[PDB]
């Protein structure tokens, strides 16, 4: 996935389209974008030679 | 020259037999003794919760 260029982190499957009619208010759903959109950018990876070691 | 001899070879097989048992016995008791150990290690997914918490998310 890094070789190709995805975003490390996992991205769960959500049409947000769908979402933003569900909700009555955008705040909820604003919130949970910032966070599944932080998510996806950060790498969720340890040196595991330090580990190791 | 004769008598303490004979009951010296008369002594041997049982002692033989007795010791060889003794023997076993040890070894028997070396092999109970043994027993896998498993060691438990921190799971992983606390260290990625405890990753993402420091994230602010």
């Amino acid at each position: 996935r890094e070789e190709e260029g995805l975003p490390g982190g996992p991205v769960p499957r959500i049409n947000w389209p769908q979402e933003y009619s569900s909700f009555i208010d955008r705040e909820p759903v604003v919130a949970k974008r910032i966070r599944y959109d932080t998510l996806a950018s950060t790498t969720l990876e340890r040196d595991e030679k330090q580990i190791e070691s | 020259d004769i008598m303490v001899p004979s009951f010296v070879y008369n002594k041997l097989p049982v002692i033989h037999f007795l010791q060889e048992k003794r023997a076993e016995q040890k070894l028997r008791r070396v092999l109970d003794e043994t027993y896998t150990e498993w060691t438990e290690e921190l799971d992983q997914a606390h260290v990625t919760d405890a990753i993402t918490r420091s994230l602010n998310i």
